[PDB]
């Protein structure tokens, strides 16, 4: 058993409500999960506003933004679930406001309230496709000049579907569609079993 | 015997022609290996030329697809299980010079002969014997000459062995193009008859190698000769300054007599490593080529010939100087084309 | 002031994927030739280049005319 | 707790002493003094044919697959080596042998696409694939490289001695 | 465009990959836009297919010079997530490897970066010091480095007999050798000048772009994430975190000397304190049953045999678990279906965050600062590329 | 003696003490079985011990180590480098990562081994091979070229 | 239905960024082709660039074009700067594939599924 700390689960969700009350519009589903961490849930619109107030109130000053991600749940209409995980350096805490993104409904960017986003929002756009309005310099930063895709989404394929090899005739490096020599053993785990919720 | 073919198409995939391919370190070779490999051909590479030198062939096969045999051409022994499980045995046995322990009738005919011969023995479905274009036994150029024997041998050793019977070959890495444009180290260019009524048609490289592959696998070609000529013939003169022309370096058609230039190739000849021109050579060159009266090759085998122009850029832009690399072929100026 | 059209006329010809010989002035790019939208695209380009002057992103919209091109190219 | 790495009068003594550093190179004399300080101590290399770095029971090392002192191959084919292999390198299929026993009729570890976790090691009930100790199995051809079963259970053949060495240290522990 | 030229990904500088475009008016740098992703291998995606624990390994490959340190990130992450935590001995374990595998990096970082600068003596020096930390690893994990022994639920393995005595020769001895290399380089009269007031950032910038390591604590920031928020048992040791004030690189880079003297106050109180106990939950749910039990007890080989081939079947829930990983706060998002495997894991990189600063940082600079500052940031490309 | 093919064999066997006696080793150091190679270089196993100098430029590089995946981007420059280096030249894939795919072979963006982008002579296994192995594959690299015989197959060609 | 803009209120107005970038890319093919020394056609490379815009001529909706744009700019911003080589450009004129054929004859001579 973790050595939760009941002192932490309350203080976190009271600062909860505050935010919540603070900026009753853009936030929803405000939650102290059960690992005393806490996780506003903002409209995309509240996206410069919720991070701002953060950043700047003397009460709950979130300086750094320590990550940007996005989950990608195809199953929900908005598909992505841009998640910002920030940091307190003075009250020695953390948050995460996670808002929702579709495919082609940009979220606004953050560079203005973070520089430290510039880099988190090309790495969304390329592995996942969404945009970001304002940003300085969208452009792929982990994939390849060429690449065709948005890797992390989960409708891409594991292995993808080009592969490079240097072919003589052509004196130069080469796409082809993948061929694998032994593909991906798709164990299926999941056992028929459940867990009783405790 | 057979293998058959599953697969999409491209690299790790089979097509079921087990290969041996005895001259695979050449010009041609490299490319007849490129093609089988993409295919997924299995292709065993007879070699006597040291590790370091094949290596470039291993990466265009995919793994398994490349095997390499150690083999003497004096030695019977080691044709004899080179082919031993090949089902196709195609062979680019040739080399213009004459070397000191290997002289022009022995690579172009004796070590042919010998290779047709095991095969028959081993039971290989089809065997493929290349031999230069317009090859008679009576032609001027010894090499040409000898070639034409040779193909009539084999025919005794190996009825119904396809023989493609290619015209000098275009390509990166080949004399044909190259040779032209490294006269530029020669201040000026001699050309034969200042380089006229010699009419030659060039073919790339690669349309010979996939219609030699294309032979490989397809019934149609038993005891057919074909000839991968081109898509276009040229007086050797444009070929020559059109050369220069890519190259960006000046150009002085200079005549001279074949008399005196069968000497100059004599004289390179001389030289112990390689000799860069040949006696042999110049006739060849100055050969007319022969008008397409043999049975077609590309096209007919599935191959639509490669203009020389389109990409001669490629195989003439290291001949060029510091400056005119960028320079690109179609502003530059297309040479004339004479059918004659 | 006709040196223009004399000018636009030979361009439109040397594309080669138009006016065989169906060249007119009020002929319309998009109206007659059905040269596709992309190809006017080229064509006002092509013009620019021989005229000296690049015509702005819009008013290639407006102008589908060589006389029209003429008439904007005196301006 | 925190503590300050470079948090900070003029005197004759003092400036003469700093013009002198800054003069006669004071401070770059002392650096050589510690370079010529070791050119006198023993190097720490090792001949490395004839003498070699220690490796203890542990180490990963190369693939074996191990048998019965009477004979018998010990892996029973439950295929869970596969199944926990992180990178898909393991590949079994199996049959019943005409002994009626269950045994791995193709046991491939492509060792390329092997990473030497060490978890087929863990993962065996009986053990049969085991991390060897020898790392010295560089190979001219890619091929090589791939090891089916029966280069592997030769590997467990020719180290099985010291195999069973190292399970012995080992054993304990895990 | 300044004859702009390209950092080389070869190049001896730079850790492999990197493909720094600059464009130069001579030798100034007018604009620094690194390029990343020349060794981007999916260890995001790759992770989605696999179980937690056939995932532990990808996390040693991600910055490989930490090779334990990331992988604690990651077990402290599907602890938290089974609200399962580590038995004593491991996490004394845990924080011994901790800190050893600190001084690998640090000696890593400091001796790399004199390599680049020119001096090469302190690298072969430390780097004699590393091989026999190696050995630690070794003969605690079985590989040199990428271990996999700190898994989800303790260590692996429990420490040979006769490891602690060893980790304590070295310990005892190790600081001369800093000392040594101090002799070379803190005072050179041109270390100095090629590391000081080169790449000085604000602390106010410094939070801002997400530096998050020593570069802010190198501002005079004080922020360790294992003094602010305690992970492990590193609260019950006593350390002192080594701020710096006019942070430059050479400020900075007396830190990471500062933390490997720190870093030996710790490993001596691990040594000193570590607890008699087991070294894995007694879950057999989360941890796998001993080889013992696992033969002789049919509980244990259910339980062996499902580990090993389904998984830990982590309850559905997120988490963000970050560190003190010796390049900065390294942390793990990693949300779960209820499924033994997981559903995302992005892997945040002390380095991402550092190589955007370089723009930031190599202004009006030339050549040689470029060179300098990729070595004041410790940039290991595994964890920026990902 | 004088036959000469006895003479080329010793004059050959010099040619190959000089390269195999004096590599001069180049580290891409993708990945991490770079660290592994830093070791090499380090004092418990000197590379420079067997005349393999600690680090060369392309130019001057007898054998160019591939440490660590080759992810697609990198692809084309490995070609690059390889295709800059002179004509006496090799190959060491080392790292399971550039022998095959290794962890990431079923990855998108990483080749599946170097040799399907430059022709490699020796491959050393192992995820971070260890540096005792890479110096083993180095010395194999060396019994390899002793073995080369290019001015013998001059002559009896 | 309903759905909020993300560069272009309606589909005129967003063509005509389609076009810009035509422009834009008409220009650039000539200097790529010099500077990288290719191996094509300044008429040929222009002919892709169509093949290009012309294979999205379908979308309809004015949101998927106006990111369809937005990743072709960053597409010419890497083709220029040289940032794409040779090797990346050169695999938009797809080579060494064999075309695969689409006639019910080929795909059942060869290829168990189609
Ligand atoms: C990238 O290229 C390289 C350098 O530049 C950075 C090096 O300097 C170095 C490091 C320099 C070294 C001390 C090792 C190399 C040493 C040499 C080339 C020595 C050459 C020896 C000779 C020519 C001896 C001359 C003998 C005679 C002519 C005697 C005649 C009577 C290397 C190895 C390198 O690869
Ligand atoms: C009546 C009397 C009349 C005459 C009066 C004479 C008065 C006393 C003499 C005064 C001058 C004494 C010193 C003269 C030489 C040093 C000059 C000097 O100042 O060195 C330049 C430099 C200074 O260091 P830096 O911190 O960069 O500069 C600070 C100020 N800007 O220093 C450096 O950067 C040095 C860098 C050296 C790098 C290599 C170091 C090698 C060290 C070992 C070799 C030392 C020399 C061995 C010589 C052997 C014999 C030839
Ligand atoms: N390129 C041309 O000029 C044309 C050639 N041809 C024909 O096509 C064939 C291939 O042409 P190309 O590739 O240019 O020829 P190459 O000069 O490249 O040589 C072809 C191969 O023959 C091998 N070879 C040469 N002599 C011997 C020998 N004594 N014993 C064993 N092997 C030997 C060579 O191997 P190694 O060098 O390793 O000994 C080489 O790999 C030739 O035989 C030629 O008749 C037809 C038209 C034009
Ligand atoms: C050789 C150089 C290589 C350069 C290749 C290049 O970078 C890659 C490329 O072109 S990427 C093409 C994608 N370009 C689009 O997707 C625009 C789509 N534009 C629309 O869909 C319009 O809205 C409309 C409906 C009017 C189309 O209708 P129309 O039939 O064109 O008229
Ligand atoms: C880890 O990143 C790397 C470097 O910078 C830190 C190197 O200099 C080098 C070059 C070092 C040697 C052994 C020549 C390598 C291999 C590397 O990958
Ligand atoms: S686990 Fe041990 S026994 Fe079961 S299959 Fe893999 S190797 Fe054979
Ligand atoms: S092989 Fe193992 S060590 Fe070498 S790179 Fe791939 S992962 Fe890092």
């Amino acid at each position: 058993v973790r050595p939760r700390s009941d002192v932490t689960h309350k203080q976190l969700s009271a600062f909860g409500e505050y935010v919540a009350e603070i900026l009753p519009k853009y936030v929803q589903q405000v939650q102290v999960s059960c690992l005393d961490e806490l996780e506003i849930c903002i409209h995309p619109d509240g996206v410069i506003p919720t991070l701002t107030f953060l950043r700047d109130h003397t009460n709950a000053q979130f300086k750094s933004l320590a990550d940007l991600t996005a989950v990608d749940v195809p199953t929900r209409q908005n598909r992505f679930e841009i998640v910002y995980n920030l940091l307190s350096l003075r009250f020695n805490s953390r948050i995460r406001v996670k808002t929702y993104a579709d495919e082609l409904t940009p979220i606004d960017s953050i560079v203005s309230v973070h520089i430290a986003a510039n880099w988190y929002e090309r790495e969304v756009w390329d592995m996942f496709g969404v945009f970001f309005f304002n940003h300085p310099d969208l452009r792929r930063i982990l994939t390849d000049y060429g690449f065709e895709g948005h890797p992390f989404r989960k409708d891409f394929p594991l292995t993808g579907y080009v592969e490079l090899r240097y072919d003589d005739e052509v004196k130069r490096v080469v796409a082809e569609p993948v061929e694998l020599a032994q593909e991906f053993r798709k164990f299926d785990l999941n056992s028929p079993w459940e867990a009783f919720p405790a | 015997h057979a293998v058959i073919p599953h697969g999409k198409g491209g690299r790790s995939s089979v097509s079921g022609v087990v290969a041996t391919v005895f001259g695979a370190t050449g010009f041609l070779g490299r490319y007849v290996v490129n093609h089988l490999g993409r295919m997924g051909s299995q292709v065993i590479i007879p070699y006597r030329c040291d590790v370091y030198d094949i290596m470039h062939l291993r990466l265009m096969g995919d793994l398994g697809q490349l095997t390499f045999l150690e083999w003497d051409a004096r030695d019977k022994d080691s044709i004899r299980k080179a082919v031993q499980h090949s089902n196709v045995v195609i062979n680019l046995i040739g080399r213009e010079w004459e070397t000191r322990n290997f002289d022009f009738e022995d690579v172009f005919v004796n070590i042919p002969r010998a290779i047709a011969q095991a095969s028959k023995e081993a039971g290989v479905e089809r065997f493929i014997h290349v031999s230069h274009l317009n090859a008679s036994m009576k032609s001027s150029s010894k090499s040409l000459r000898s070639k034409a024997v040779g193909e009539k041998e084999v025919r005794s050793v190996f009825p119904e062995a396809i023989i493609i019977r290619p015209s000098d070959i275009f390509g990166r890495e080949d004399r044909f193009l190259n040779h032209f444009a490294n006269y530029r180290w020669f201040l000026a260019v001699p050309l034969v008859s200042l380089g006229f009524k010699t009419v030659k048609q060039p073919v790339y490289v690669a349309d010979v190698s996939k219609g030699i592959v294309n032979a490989t696998k397809d019934p149609d070609a038993v005891g057919k000769t074909f000839a991968f000529t081109g898509p276009n013939r040229y007086l050797l003169f444009h070929l020559v300054k059109y050369i220069f022309g890519m190259t960006h370096r000046t150009f002085i058609p200079y005549p001279l007599p074949l008399f005196v230039y069968s000497w100059i190739g004599k004289l390179f000849g001389l030289s112990p490593f390689e000799p860069w021109t040949t006696k042999d050579k110049v006739e060849r060159i100055h050969i007319s080529d022969v008008m397409p009266t043999d049975l077609p090759g590309l096209e007919d085998l599935g191959v639509q010939p490669t203009p020389l122009e389109l990409k001669s850029i490629e195989v003439l832009r290291r001949h060029r100087t510091y400056r005119w690399l960028s320079s690109e072929i179609e502003e530059t100026k297309p040479a004339k084309t004479v059918n004659y | 002031l006709d040196g223009i059209k004399d000018r636009v006329l030979y361009v439109l010809k040397l594309y080669d994927k138009i006016d065989p010989e169906k060249l007119s002035v009020n002929s319309h790019f998009m109206k007659d030739l059905g040269l596709d939208s992309l190809d006017q695209v080229e064509i006002i380009m092509a013009m620019e280049d021989e005229f000296g002057f690049e015509i702005p992103d819009i008013d290639a919209e407006k102008l589908m005319c060589p006389q029209e091109i003429v008439d904007y190219i005196a301006d | 707790t925190y503590k300050y790495v470079n948090k900070k009068e003029v005197d004759m003594k003092s400036a003469t002493d700093n013009a002198a550093r800054i003069l006669m190179w004071t401070e770059l004399i002392r650096g050589l003094g510690m370079t010529l300080s070791y050119l006198f101590r023993e190097p720490a290399t090792i001949n490395y044919p004839f003498e070699k770095g220690p490796l203890s029971p542990r180490f990963r090392g190369e693939h074996a697959l191990r048998r019965y002192p009477s004979g018998e191959e010990r892996c029973i084919a439950c295929k869970l080596c596969e199944a926990i292999c992180p990178a898909q390198a393991i590949t079994i299929e199996a049959e019943p042998r005409a002994d009626g026993s269950r045994r791995t009729t193709r046991y491939d570890i492509d060792m390329t696409k092997c990473i030497y976790c060490g978890f087929c090691q863990e993962a065996c009930p009986v053990d049969a694939i085991v991390e060897g100790p020898n790392f010295e199995f560089s190979t001219e051809t890619h091929e090589e490289l791939l090891y089916n079963k029966e280069k592997l259970l030769n590997n467990g053949d020719k180290w099985e001695a010291e195999i069973a060495a190292n399970i012995q240290a080992d054993y304990l522990y895990r | 465009t300044n004859m702009t030229l390209n950092f080389g990904p070869q190049h001896p500088a730079a850790h492999g990959v990197l493909r720094l475009v600059l464009e130069l008016s001579g030798e100034m740098v007018r604009k620094c836009d690194p390029h990343i992703g020349l060794l981007h291998r999916g260890t995001e995606k790759l992770i989605e297919y696999k179980t937690y624990l056939q995932a532990l390994p990808y996390f040693d490959r991600l910055d490989y010079v930490s090779m334990m340190c990331n992988e604690q990130a990651y077990s402290i992450a599907v602890e938290k997530l089974l609200n399962i935590q580590p038995p004593p001995r491991a996490q004394w374990i845990r924080v011994l490897f901790g800190e050893i595998t600190r001084i690998l990096n640090h000696i890593m970082a400091v001796t790399t970066h004199a390599l680049d600068i020119g001096a090469m003596t302190p690298f072969f020096w430390m780097f004699e010091e590393r091989e026999k930390m190696f050995e630690f690893y070794e003969r605690v994990s079985g590989a040199r480095m990428h271990a996999a022994y700190i898994r989800p639920g303790g260590v692996h393995q429990d420490l040979p007999l006769g490891l602690l005595d060893d980790i304590y020769e070295f310990s005892k001895n190790f600081s001369l050798r800093i000392d040594e290399v101090e002799e070379m380089l803190t005072n050179n009269r041109i270390w100095r000048n090629r590391t000081v007031d080169i790449g000085v950032v604000t602390a106010e910038d410094a939070l801002n772009y997400g530096f998050s390591g020593v570069m802010l604590r190198g501002s005079g920031i004080q922020w360790d994430l294992r003094k602010t928020q305690p992970y492990d048992v590193y609260d019950q040791v006593e350390f002192d975190v080594p701020i710096g004030s006019r942070g430059d690189c050479y400020d900075r880079y007396l830190c990471r000397v500062e933390e490997m003297r720190q870093s030996l106050r710790i490993i001596e109180q691990c040594l000193n304190k570590m607890p008699p106990g087991e070294i894995k939950v007694d879950d057999a749910k989360v941890s796998p049953p001993k080889r013992a039990e696992m033969k002789t007890s049919m509980e244990s080989l259910i339980h062996h045999f499902k580990l090993y081939t389904e998984g830990y079947q982590v309850p559905p829930g997120a988490t963000y678990t970050a560190i003190e990983a010796p390049k900065g706060e390294f942390g793990v998002y990693l949300v779960s279906d209820g499924s033994s495997r997981p559903y995302r894991c992005k892997i945040k990189a002390p380095g991402f965050a550092h190589l955007a600063g370089l723009d930031k940082m190599s202004k009006g600079h030339m050549l040689a600062d470029v060179v300098a500052i990729i070595g004041t940031q410790d940039i290991v490309f595994g964890e920026i590329d990902r | 003696r004088s036959r000469a093919e006895y003479v080329v064999t010793k004059l050959d066997d010099l040619i190959n003490w000089a390269r195999r006696s004096s590599l001069w080793p180049m580290t891409f150091g993708l990945a991490c079985c770079a660290v592994e190679m830093m070791h090499m270089a380090a004092p418990r196993y000197d590379m420079d011990r067997f005349g393999v100098v600690f680090r060369a430029s392309p130019r001057q590089a007898d054998v160019m180590i591939v440490a660590g995946t080759l992810t697609n981007k990198m692809a084309p420059a490995l070609r690059k480098v390889y295709d800059q280096m002179p004509e006496p030249r090799y190959v060491v894939s080392m790292g399971s990562c550039a022998n095959g795919g290794g962890y990431y072979h079923y990855s998108y963006s990483v080749v599946r081994g170097c040799d399907r982008i430059v022709p490699v002579d020796i491959y050393v296994p192992g995820c971070p091979p260890t540096a005792e192995a890479l110096l083993y594959g180095i010395l194999q690299l060396q019994r390899k070229i002793k073995r080369e015989q290019k001015l013998k197959i001059w002559y009896r060609r | 239905t309903s759905v909020k803009p993300i560069f272009s209120r309606d589909l005129n107005e967003a063509k005509r960024r389609v076009r810009e970038l035509y422009r834009a890319w008409y220009r650039e093919v000539p200097n790529t082709v010099h500077l990288m020394q290719l191996d094509i056609t300044v008429k040929q490379g222009r002919d892709k660039v169509r093949e290009m815009f012309m294979k999205n001529a379908h979308v309809t909706d004015p949101r998927v074009v106006d990111l369809l744009v937005i990743k072709g700019k960053m597409e010419l911003q890497e083709t220029i700067k040289v940032w794409k080589q040779r090797t990346h450009v050169m695999r938009f004129f797809h080579e060494t594939e064999t075309p695969r054929p689409k006639d019910f004859l080929s795909k059942f001579y060869m290829g168990h599924d189609p």
